[PDB]
């Protein structure tokens, strides 16, 4: 039900290098940091649209 | 003089039918060849009788699972 | 767009024909000393290498320019050196006239199918080509050319032969041809191939015989400039040297036998520049004796570093990062929406300030440097999307870095805090996994630049995450000295801390407002605090656990449990309830590494944020009541009165004699000796157990006529550096001082010192000090010590070695192993080595001292 | 045998630990001396020159610098003669006579 470590970490750097070349950030409003720590408050609220398919 | 068999560090030695093997090869979704592989020069294999094509079924005890099955091919 | 595999073979000539740029032709170099452009074997349409552009249509100047492939027609084929032995066990293998692989139907049908059940392995599937191999060429009757007589191969370095019929009982060596035995190659279907070492697709059998021979890009033959010619390009002028005359002599008039010498001689260079250091093959050297090195010598033949100094006051997960350091160090932020102000106000400080940049990188990608010019001007309209370079901030991803690098805990993620000075600060506790002190260490510090790569040490690397070794079931990242001695201080059976103290120094961690500092357990000698109560003052509301302490031994063991089937009147058995500490003391068995006991509990129930909270709150709680209330060690911590000096002194006396008597009896040839040893290790081995079963009583007698309640003794028994062994050594004596093994023998021809007489064995005679550090050594102890001192030196230095080595083996040997998706540790070429890992599938960092789930535990949990 | 002659302590780290090592305070190094003055003197004394000898067992056997120059009559007497020669500063304080026993 739930993520390893590793997809985290990678899930995180997608979004985070996602938020850099630009796509605005869903739902963050009141902020001032670097792209990682908003996907990373992005990831804390479960609103990261990255999933990981796991091949099973 | 008894023999071998289940002793000091033997584990359960069994032979698998052709349906236990065709479901297990097919669980682990890997070919024949990629099993670990016991030689028909191999003692317990030659006091099981074992043919260069069977797959031994191996049940050890582990201090840290208890009980464990491990599976290898007889070859030379 | 990456690579998924690479797929080895053998180049057919189609593709060196047809991946050339040019056919080279003209056998020369540059000339020369000015002018370095020719039509054959230099940038003829092939390669760019000096500040001029010109190339093959690719244009491409000389800056970033792949090179570029060429090609020679070989006037005749030549047998490749590096298949020469596999072109043998092919030919004498197979059928001439036939194709075939000299095999039975049945043995082809049941090969192949025992070839297939070894396709992977590389190891075993050599074991059956010789088989293979061997069983063919004991045959003569094959069954694809109504069998005609084959004439066994000879061979080497290069040649092939065939011990022929024509006359009778005659066996003459017909010689073969290059020619002949490709054509003979070329008649064996891709049907046998499988059967062989070969492919009929990556790798035909004819192509072992080189028809054209590639030449390698101008790029891969650089001129090394002093020019210093390449050897590569020097063979291959010989080379084509030879094949021009060829094909010169071949087109005119054939006298057959000139043809014959011109083609060996052909061969012999191709043989020479596919590998120099060849067998039977006179290396060809350069004009001075030195061999030239070709093909087969070719293939073969953003950080910080400072001391650092500790930082009790900063999170266990950040590091001090001296600014100066910090300014150096930059990080690439692409500028968006949320920190638009915040890097213009970087770049408009300049490289300068604190909070300034050193460069910018706009779109196009051009660096610009900040330097020079102004931070005016150029801090303009940056628009989104551009990338500013800012010096370090407060919170960055950092890895930290100390060498050597034994386990993985050597290298960790940190949280940069920008410090004045010059040292890198590490946390405390976070000292064992990088196994650094003080005295003079220095350590390495890395800037990662790619997002991806930043969060992924963030996420992955960062301190709170790695507290417990993989090594073991148990924390690694724990109180070390002081942690311990001063949760001992807090957590005493008197320990009485006026509102002064813990008021004023809980502001060291945190946590009261209401319900939390409540409400001062003792009123009756004063209003004070509990230390068990302050202790308790961090622990969440529902751990309940018991372990013994430290000083749960020796007829003070005792026990006197009871279960639940509230007071307190107990001290040993550690009973903390609820975040109440009930009963215990804090120690190296409460707190510290490699324990397993407590840490452990509040990181595997709750693992990350409160972890990391409980480790950096005790340390500076721990730290001040040391410091607040004053911990020392003085001389007189080891002194004892007269009165086990004395004894001391009596004691030593009679191991004395006790060895006399044992050496009285070996000269008289009194026998006893032991079952196994030889006579003379009797004697020796007798002695030292004397000696040492000596030395621990006089240990033994050391421990009582000291006050165990004073601070040095407290450390000991405590969890700060501790050790019964060495407190002998101090106070009693040290010991036998031992070399490799034997007593200290190597000195003079009849003795090891001259202060002895020729023979003595006596206890003094062959290295026994008497006295501890505290009374002095002797002159004579003094060497002594020198002597068995210098084994410490030799044997940790020395350990080195094979420690190194051994684990740089298995390390080069698991490092493909992972644990797939299916939970099974796979090897990289698709081999089960282990049906799910460990057996179980529980990763060692994450199960309770090897068990998989510590049942008991669990149970118990019903609250 | 480095007692005096090498320091026990002073031994530099890492691999040169132990082979590279520093001479004592109370140690001096042979100067240079002439085999000419020894010789003489030696025969002088009693060495009986090997131009001559069996010897074995002459009781005896001498030797200067591994080369064996003779023999004499009885040994403590010779060592003891030239110590105690060096003694009253009759011949170089750089000569070493030894006895060994077997
Ligand atoms: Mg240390
Ligand atoms: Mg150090
Ligand atoms: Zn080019
Ligand atoms: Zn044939």
């Amino acid at each position: 039900f739930r993520y390893t470590r590793f997809e985290k970490a990678r899930i995180i750097g997608a979004r985070a290098l996602q938020i850099a070349m630009g796509a605005p950030v869903l739902i963050d409003v009141p902020e001032g940091i670097t792209p990682l720590q908003a996907a990373l408050l992005e990831f804390e609220k479960g609103v990261i649209p990255i999933t990981v398919i796991r091949p099973s | 003089e008894f023999n071998i068999f289940d002793h000091v560090l033997v584990p359960e030695h069994r032979i698998l039918s052709e349906e236990e093997k065709e479901e297990l090869l097919k669980k682990y979704r890997i070919r024949i060849s990629q099993l670990p592989q016991i030689k028909a020069s191999d003692p317990a294999v030659v006091a099981l009788g074992a043919k260069p094509g069977d797959v031994i079924e191996i049940k050890r005890k582990s201090p840290t699972a208890g009980y464990y099955y491990y599976y290898r091919l007889v070859v030379e | 767009k990456v690579i998924g595999s690479i797929e080895f073979g053998i180049l057919s000539p189609q593709e060196i024909r047809k991946m050339s740029a040019a056919e080279i032709t003209v056998p020369d170099t540059y000339d020369d000393d000015g002018y370095p452009i020719e039509g054959g074997l230099m940038d003829k349409r092939l390669g760019v290498i000096d500040p001029g552009l010109r190339c093959e249509t690719c244009g491409a100047r000389a800056g970033e320019c792949p090179g570029h492939f060429g090609h020679i027609e070989l006037a005749r084929p030549v047998i490749h050196v590096g298949f020469a032995k596999t072109i043998h066990r092919v030919l004498e293998s197979t059928c001439r006239e036939c194709g075939r692989i000299k095999l039975t139907d049945e043995e082809i049908e049941e090969y192949m199918q025992k070839f297939e059940v070894m396709g992977d392995r590389k190891g075993a599937v050599d074991k059956l080509i010789k088989e293979i191999h061997k069983k063919a060429k004991e045959r003569m009757v094959c069954p694809h050319c109504g069998a005609p007589q084959f004439p066994i191969k000879f061979e080497r370095p290069t040649i092939y032969w065939e011990l022929r019929k024509d006359e009778e009982g005659n066996e003459y060596k017909h010689r073969m041809m290059p020619s002949e035995v490709r054509d003979r190659l070329e008649k064996i279907p891709d049907k046998d191939l499988p059967l062989l070492g070969l492919h009929p697709e990556k790798s035909r059998p004819e192509w072992m015989v080189l028809t054209v021979l590639p030449v390698p890009p101008v790029t891969m033959r650089p001129s090394i400039t002093l020019r210093a010619e390449d050897d590569l390009t020097h063979k291959l002028v010989d080379i084509i040297r030879i094949n021009n005359r060829l094909k010169s002599n071949i087109e005119a008039g054939a006298p057959q036998l000139i043809i014959e010498d011109l083609w060996d001689l052909l061969q012999y260079h191709v043989t020479t520049y596919i590998n120099n250091e060849t067998s039977g093959v006179p290396p060809a050297k350069h004009k001075s004796g030195r061999p030239l090195k070709t093909l087969a010598q070719r293939l073969k033949g953003f950080s910080a570093r400072t001391v650092i100094s500790p930082d009790p006051m900063i999170s266990i997960n950040e590091v001090g990062v001296p600014l100066a350091v910090a300014m150096e160090l930059t990080v690439p932020e692409k500028v968006t929406e949320f920190n638009y102000e915040k890097l213009k106000q970087r770049v408009l400080n300049g490289p300068e300030k604190y909070p300034g940049a050193n460069y910018v990188i706009d779109p196009e990608g051009r660096r610009i440097r900040l330097m020079e010019s102004n931070r005016e001007l150029i801090a303009e309209k940056l628009d989104i999307g551009w990338t500013v370079e800012r010096h370090l901030e407060d919170g960055d991803v950092v890895l930290f870095n100390r060498q050597p690098s034994l386990h993985r805990m050597s290298i960790m993620a940190h949280r940069v805090r920008v410090m004045p000075y010059r040292t890198f600060r590490l946390n405390l506790p976070v000292c064992p996994p990088y196994n650094a002190d003080f005295d003079g260490d220095e350590m390495n510090l890395h800037v990662p630049q790619t997002e991806e790569a930043q969060a992924e040490a963030k996420i992955l690397m960062e301190v709170q995450n790695h507290i417990i070794s993989p090594r073991y079931g148990g924390p690694l990242i724990a109180g070390i000295q002081d942690h311990i001695s001063g949760g001992y201080l807090l957590t005493r059976e008197g320990a009485y801390f006026t509102r002064y103290e813990v008021e004023q120094m809980l502001m060291f961690a945190g946590m009261d407002v209401n319900e939390l500092p409540e409400p001062d357990k003792y009123e009756n000698g004063e209003p004070l605090w509990s230390g068990k109560t302050i202790f308790s003052l961090l622990l969440p509301d529902d751990l309940t656990i018991w372990y013994r302490n430290k000083l749960c031994d020796e007829p003070e063991r005792c026990e006197a449990l009871e279960k639940l089937i509230r007071k307190l009147a107990y001290d040993g058995f550690v009973y903390i309830q609820n975040g109440k500490l009930l009963s215990g003391a804090v120690d190296k068995k409460a707190y510290g590494r490699e324990d397993g006991k407590l840490l452990d509990i509040i990181v595997r129930e709750y693992g990350v944020e409160r972890a990391r909270q409980f480790l950096d709150q005790v340390t500076k709680l721990t730290i001040w009541v040391i410091t607040h209330k004053g911990f020392t060690t003085a001389i007189d911590d080891e002194d004892l009165p007269q009165e086990a000096i004395d004894r001391i002194h009596e004691i030593i006396r009679e191991a004395e004699e006790k060895v006399q008597r044992l050496i009285e009896a070996y000269k008289r040839g009194e026998l006893e000796p032991l079952p196994g040893k030889t006579l003379e290790e009797t004697l020796e081995s007798k002695i030292m157990a004397v000696l040492a079963e000596a030395r621990d009583n006089a240990g033994k007698v050391a421990e009582r006529y000291l006050g165990m309640n004073n601070h040095a003794v407290i450390m000991a028994k405590t969890g700060a550096r501790g050790k019964i062994l060495n407190i002998t050594q101090m106070a009693a004596m040290l010991g036998q001082q031992s070399i490799r093994g034997k007593r200290l023998y190597r000195g003079y021809r009849g003795r090891v010192l001259t202060h002895f007489k020729p023979g003595d064995l006596g206890a003094r005679a062959r290295g026994f000090v008497t006295n501890s550090y505290k009374s002095g050594l002797t002159p004579q102890e003094y060497f002594f010590h020198a002597m068995g001192g210098r084994e410490g030196l030799v044997d940790t230095a020395v350990r080195t070695a094979q420690s190194g080595y051994m684990q740089r083996r298995l390390i080069n040997a698991l490092q493909d192993l992972k644990v797939d998706y299916d939970g099974t540790v796979r090897d990289p070429t698709g081999i089960i080595v282990q049906f799910k890992y460990g057996e179980d599938g529980v990763d060692p960092m994450k199960s309770w001292q090897g068990k998989t789930v510590d049942v008991d535990r669990v149970i118990v949990r019903t609250l | 045998t480095h007692w005096g002659r090498i320091c026990p302590t002073e031994t530099p780290e890492g691999p040169n630990c132990g082979l590279v090592k520093n001479l004592a305070l109370m140690s001096q190094i042979t100067t240079g001396i002439p085999e000419r003055e020894v010789r003489e003197y030696l025969m002088k004394m009693g060495v009986v020159p090997i131009e001559e000898r069996r010897p074995a067992p002459g009781l005896y056997r001498v030797y200067l610098n591994g080369v064996l120059i003779g023999t004499v009559e009885d040994g403590r007497k010779l060592v003891e003669r030239i110590r105690a020669d060096r003694r009253a500063g009759k011949i170089s304080d750089v000569i070493n006579v030894a006895l060994y026993e077997d």
